[PDB]
């Protein structure tokens, strides 16, 4: 339908400025098309952040803080004197590191 | 696909020909490159209108110290491998042939060792040997603006 | 497949097929623009049409929409410490997920104060200017762009400005405003890239008024009268005050 | 194009001087501009033709500078290659090479590594009439030629102000005191 | 081999056909990797096969300019590859056409003016 | 060794 | 310190810029892992 | 890594390296502070076991 | 241990959760005067005695990390809201709510978490009769004891 109210209808090309995503990716002049382009690096770095250093310098931590939080790191809690008992040691072992 | 006028091409480096300045123009290189390759070619003798095969690189005609005229090959090399080297005969950039038997008539490659008293001073591109080392430096380093720069400082009394 | 006939294809297939016939990379052109003066270009056949400091006027750190999200991002960090909605061990992480997406936008933001021009030279004979911007970490970017490609935005930027008739310099001849112009391909470090924005600052130096309206209004300029001024004034990586 | 030549009369152009300056005041070797003028274009064009724009006077690449007497702009940027000016013993009546470009191996002296870099940075050899203790700089921005006049300070200065020197000298001294935190935490 | 660590630092020793109930799980991911290598090593062979039927003079990626130690053998080697790569990119469609070819993908409409 | 423990 | 000998120390090789950032990403990864190291010594002396 | 993965391939911003071969000062002494202390590490904590 | 501070948590936090009676309140009164005067108002390494030293830091500790900390954090939690309701309301980034609303927060949150512990720090510093905080804890008991007709230990 031509006449819509509440719709402001499309008389000429709208900028980038009205984007609402940006494109990964482009063409070359010559057909070429880059999968690997400038706004690819700017879209990869939160990834490669968390990847590379946000998730193996956190996880076991807060894998370990939950687990006393909530599990109570696991221990058999049928014992008599605290005092005079070993302690269920909090997580120590690394999961998120090859070894 | 921007091209640098053939004029201020041919402005830049006197000697060039109009032809060689739009012929390096047609090709893909930024204008600073499309001027600097101008200069290095008009410079060097080098022929633009080599095409590039694994046979030669490229072609440059010079004339010696006799006045001879010769003209010089660039050839294609390879890095340390004479495996990955195409040994072809072809102007051409594939590596078409493959031989059995590299040296065929048993004859040895050749490693040419230089006499230090027969060396002379480096002359191609001497200026670039250390170049590549200074502009990873520089990339990141921040120069001091001359309206920030001190200037006219007292001259140093025993200089 | 081919077998199945549908006008809406074959009205493609034709347009592509004359797309790929009729029309050629060799486009015929009459915008020209014939300035008033003796242009002086510089020793390598360039003049400097427009120069400014975008990151010296630029907001770099307490910037409204992104302060926001960064300050949001100690109360998550809390919420998971302390846990005062005693939520279950999955939904504590599920608060811990906002830190990790939470600076994307300044680095966005970061980024866009790149692709405000620096520098503008025109180069001679007319037809490619060369832009010069700097990143916020002091990477320096050229890049040749033909003139035909500069099309202005209006002062918001919400929509295209027309060309051959639009004021973005004031009567004195420098910017009136902040223009916006999208480039059609812009090849930025040698990869190209299609519709890309610039920005020209107000607070920026638009030497030669005419030669700078007639890059932006996407004009071939004729540099026929010209003259050239040997100053080997500046050297490579000079300090530009960012 | 007519719109532009509507408004063209009232357009003012700005100069192109900006944060350079002019380098045949701070510098010899530079003549100062020369405005140069096309000729007639040529009526026709042929593929063999030479530029025939009037000939730029050539100014060779000096072997070395002399010791401009407080007045020294390098020929082009340098490496920094260190803040901090040395403290060397210079005898009286020798001859010393003071490197420009920066990169010299052989510390504050030139080696033979200008040869070996794109810079128009030649050595400054000069002459001292007394030997003794001398702060020969290491900035290789200083006006005096070969010796310190406290620019390394505003040259620090100026990197702390930017953005990504601001960032790295935070970053040091945020590493700094996370080994003076741990250091004062070690008891708990 | 990542859950043989697992197992190494849980006292698994190692010429050992049988083992205690709690290794079990670590062990089956480990076999599952061996498979994982074995499907890879499947793959390999399939290249060599894959190899055959193409039948391509291979080209150096080098194109005769192994080391840029001079910016002519930069300036070289940018030409003849933009030279390559616009042979390579013969039949292959303009930016326009391909992405009007792409935009106007979608012909299939109910109701037509 | 002198603080590898860290605490 | 020098900065030309230490920009070319590493084998001829430039990585300082990436050693400059490196120091104030890591002036914070280091602190989950301090205090649960501190947890864990706490653990092991009671 | 993210230099090598966004700036240093051919269309992006690649790299003439010039340089024939390395001179360095004192390369190794640079790579095997690390490892050194790794080693003390090790050491001390094998003979307090022991 | 874990089982045993889980315990104590939770169960503070389902006392404070139901309310706090009129002669419990006297007690956590004199509770916290208590332990208010000699671990926060003095310095627990002039004690005479190794043990009444240790044990005083041990409860100052827990003082810190169980009241101190976390009316920080909460105090914190407050002022970042009242900043972000701010920061949106002004359109800029804004500092005033950070110091102002985070003491607010502190002073309003310091009451709360010392009420809600106020019988494990008190307990903590039960060294015994020989001892000088010993025996004032043990004075302060037999007054709460009086108070709510129980025994403590
Ligand atoms: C320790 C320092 C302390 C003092 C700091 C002082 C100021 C420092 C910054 C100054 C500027 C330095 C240069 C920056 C980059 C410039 C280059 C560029 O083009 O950038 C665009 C560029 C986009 O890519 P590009 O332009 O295509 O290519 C880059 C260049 O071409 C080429 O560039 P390149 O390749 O050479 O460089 C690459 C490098 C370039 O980037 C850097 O060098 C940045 C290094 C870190 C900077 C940290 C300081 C940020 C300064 C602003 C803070 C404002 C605070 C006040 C206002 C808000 C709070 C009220 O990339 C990275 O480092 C990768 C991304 C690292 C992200 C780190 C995120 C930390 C988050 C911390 C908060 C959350 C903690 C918990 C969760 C943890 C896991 C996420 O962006 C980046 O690369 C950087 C992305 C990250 C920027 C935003 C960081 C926000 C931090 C918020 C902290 C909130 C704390 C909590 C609240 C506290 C108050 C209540
Ligand atoms: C509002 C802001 C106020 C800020 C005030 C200044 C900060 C004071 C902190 C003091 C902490 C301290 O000394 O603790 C010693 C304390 C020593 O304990 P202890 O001596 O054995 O005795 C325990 C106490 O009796 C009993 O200890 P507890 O069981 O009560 O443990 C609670 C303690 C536990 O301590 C912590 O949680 C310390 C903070 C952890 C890291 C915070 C984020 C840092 C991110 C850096 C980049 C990472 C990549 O938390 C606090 O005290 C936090 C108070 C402030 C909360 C709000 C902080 C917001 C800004 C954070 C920056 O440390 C611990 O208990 C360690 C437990 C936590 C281990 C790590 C858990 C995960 C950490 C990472 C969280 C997520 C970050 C990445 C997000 C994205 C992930 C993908
Ligand atoms: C030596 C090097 C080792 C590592 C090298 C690299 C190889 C490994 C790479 C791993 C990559 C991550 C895999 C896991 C992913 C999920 C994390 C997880 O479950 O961790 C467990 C941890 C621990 O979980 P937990 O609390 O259950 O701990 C386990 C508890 N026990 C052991 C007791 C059972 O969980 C978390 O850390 C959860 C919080 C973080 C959630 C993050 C979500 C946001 C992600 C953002 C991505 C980047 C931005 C994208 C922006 C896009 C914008 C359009
Ligand atoms: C190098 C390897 C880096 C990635 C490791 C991935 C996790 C491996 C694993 O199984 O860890 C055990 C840990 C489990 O920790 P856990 O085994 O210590 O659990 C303690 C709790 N009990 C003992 C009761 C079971 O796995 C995880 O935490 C999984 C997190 C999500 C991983 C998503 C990957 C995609
Ligand atoms: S002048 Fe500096 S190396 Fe020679
Ligand atoms: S080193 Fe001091 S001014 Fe150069």
């Amino acid at each position: 339908p031509n006449n819509i109210k509440g719709l402001i209808p499309k008389t000429c090309r709208l900028p980038a400025t009205r984007n609402w995503y940006r494109r990964t990716s482009s063409f070359e002049r010559n057909g070429f098309f880059n999968i690997h382009t400038p706004v690819l690096n700017t879209k990869m770095i939160p990834w490669l952040l968390f990847i590379v250093l946000t998730w193996g310098w956190s996880s076991f931590q807060i894998g370990g803080y939950n687990y006393e939080r909530f599990d109570d790191n696991g221990e058999r809690r049928n014992t008599l004197y605290w005092k005079l008992s070993p302690v269920e040691f909090p997580q120590s072992k690394l999961w998120n590191r090859p070894s | 696909y921007c091209q640098m006028d053939p004029e201020e091409i041919m402005r830049r480096v006197p000697g060039i020909t109009r032809k060689e300045a739009e012929f390096i123009t047609k090709l893909g290189l930024s204008p600073q490159e499309q001027v600097d390759f101008a200069y290095i070619a008009y410079n060097i003798g080098l022929d633009i209108f080599y095409f590039t095969n694994q046979m030669f690189v490229a072609r440059q005609v010079v004339t010696n110290s006799k006045g001879e005229k010769v003209e010089v090959l660039w050839n294609a090399q390879c890095y340390e491998d004479i495996a990955q080297l195409n040994v072809g005969f072809a102007p051409v950039l594939e590596s078409v042939d493959y031989h059995w038997e590299i040296f065929l008539w048993a004859d040895p490659p050749i490693k040419p060792n230089n006499d230090f008293d027969l060396n002379v001073p480096c002359t191609w591109f001497e200026y670039e040997q250390e170049w590549w080392m200074e502009s990873c430096i520089q990339e990141d380093q921040f120069n001091l603006p001359e309206d920030e720069r001190p200037y006219n400082t007292p001259r140093n009394p025993h200089c | 497949l081919n077998h199945v006939q549908n006008m809406l294809e074959e009205n493609l297939k034709y347009d592509a097929q004359k797309y790929n016939d009729e029309v050629a990379v060799i486009q015929k052109t009459s915008r020209i623009y014939k300035p008033t003066y003796t242009i002086e270009f510089n020793r390598e056949g360039e003049v400097l049409v427009y120069s400014a400091d975008p990151i010296k006027n630029s907001v770099v750190y307490f910037k409204y929409p992104y302060v926001l999200y960064e300050a949001a991002i100690p109360l998550f960090i809390w919420a998971w410490i302390y846990n005062p909605l005693e939520l279950s061990k999955n939904a504590v992480n599920s608060l811990l997920i906002y830190p990790n997406i939470a600076w994307i936008p300044r680095m966005w933001y970061w980024r866009s104060l790149q692709y405000k021009i620096q520098k503008m030279y025109l180069l001679r004979g007319g037809k490619v200017a060369k832009i010069e911007t700097q990143s916020l970490a002091g990477d320096r970017f050229t890049s040749w762009v033909e003139t035909y490609q500069f099309h202005p935005l209006t002062q918001d930027q919400k929509n295209f400005d027309n060309q051959d008739n639009a004021e973005f310099l004031e009567d004195e001849g420098q910017l009136k405003y902040e223009l916006g112009v999208q480039l059609d391909n812009l090849q930025e470090m040698g990869t190209t890239s299609q519709d890309i924005v610039i920005n020209f600052m107000k607070e920026g130096t638009v030497h030669h008024p005419e030669l700078f309206e007639a890059i932006v209004k996407g004009y071939n300029i004729d540099t026929s009268d010209y003259v050239i001024n040997t100053a080997n004034n500046l050297r490579a990586r000079e300090g530009n005050h960012n | 194009m007519s719109a532009i030549l509507k408004r063209a009369a009232k357009y003012k152009r700005v100069s192109s001087i900006l944060c350079e300056g002019e380098a045949h005041l701070r510098d010899p070797f530079t003549p100062p501009p020369v405005i140069l003028k096309p000729p007639a274009p040529r009526k026709d064009k042929k593929p063999d033709d030479i530029t025939d724009f009037p000939a730029q006077k050539l100014i060779p690449l000096p072997e070395s500078i002399p010791y401009q007497e407080g007045k020294y702009r390098p020929a082009s940027i340098p490496m920094v290659a260190g803040f901090f000016p040395y403290n060397c013993y210079l005898q009286q009546g020798k001859v010393y090479s003071w490197c420009s470009c920066g990169i010299s191996q052989s510390g504050p002296w030139c080696d033979g590594l200008c040869n070996s870099v794109v810079t128009r940075c030649r050595p400054v050899v000069f002459n001292v009439s007394q030997s003794g203790y001398y702060k020969i700089c290491n900035c290789k921005f200083s006006a005096n030629a070969p010796f310190c006049n406290n620019t390394h300070r505003k040259m620090v200065r100026y990197h702390h102000q930017t953005h990504r020197g601001f960032y790295e000298i935070w970053g040091a001294a945020l590493f700094v005191l996370g080994w003076v935190y741990m250091g004062f935490n070690y008891y708990t | 081999f990542v859950p043989l660590f697992y197992l190494g630092f849980s006292g698994m020793p190692r010429r050992i056909h049988d083992y205690p109930v709690v290794f079990m799980g670590w062990h089956s991911m480990s076999t599952t990797g061996h498979f994982i290598t074995l499907v890879g090593i499947i793959f390999f062979f399939l290249m060599m096969f894959d190899s055959h039927i193409e039948r391509r003079a291979s080209t150096s990626t080098t194109l005769g300019l192994p080391r840029w130690y001079k910016r002519i053998s930069y300036y070289i080697f940018k030409i003849r590859y933009l030279q390559h790569t616009k042979s390579k990119m013969n039949g292959i469609p303009g930016s326009t056409v391909r992405l009007m070819l792409i935009n106007r993908h979608f012909v299939e409409y109910e109701v037509y003016e | 060794a002198l603080f590898f423990m860290a605490n | 310190r020098n900065r030309y000998w230490w920009y070319r120390s590493l084998y001829d090789d430039y990585v300082a810029r990436e050693a400059k950032l490196a120091f104030g990403i890591a002036a914070f990864i280091w602190l989950p892992h301090y205090y649960w190291g501190i947890h864990l010594n706490r653990a092991f002396e009671v | 890594i993210l230099k090598v993965a966004r700036f240093r391939v051919l269309k992006m911003r690649p790299k003439i390296s010039t340089s024939y071969r390395p001179h360095g000062k004192w390369g190794d002494f640079l790579a095997c502070i690390i490892p050194l202390i790794w080693c003390i590490n090790i050491l001390t904590n094998s003979n307090l076991i022991l | 241990s874990c089982t045993t501070r889980r315990f104590i948590d939770e169960k503070e936090k389902l006392e404070y959760s139901r309310g706090y009676n009129q002669q419990e309140l006297e007690a956590s009164k004199l509770r916290k005067d208590f332990v208010k005067k000699y671990i926060v108002d003095f310095d627990t390494t002039l004690y005479k005695t190794q043990v009444e030293r240790d044990w005083a830091y041990i409860a100052k500790r827990e003082y810190r990390y169980e009241v101190q900390l976390k009316s920080i954090g909460y105090g914190g939690a407050l002022a970042n809201a009242v900043l972000l309701w701010r920061i949106y309301a002004n359109k800029k980034m804004v500092f005033w709510p950070i110091p102002i609303v985070g003491a607010l927060g502190y002073l309003y949150f310091q009451p709360v978490f010392f009420q809600k512990s106020n019988k494990r720090f008190f307990d903590m510093c039960n060294v015994g009769e020989e001892y000088y905080l010993g025996r004032e804890r043990n004075k302060i008991l037999r007054e709460c004891n009086k108070i709510l007709n129980v025994e403590d230990f």
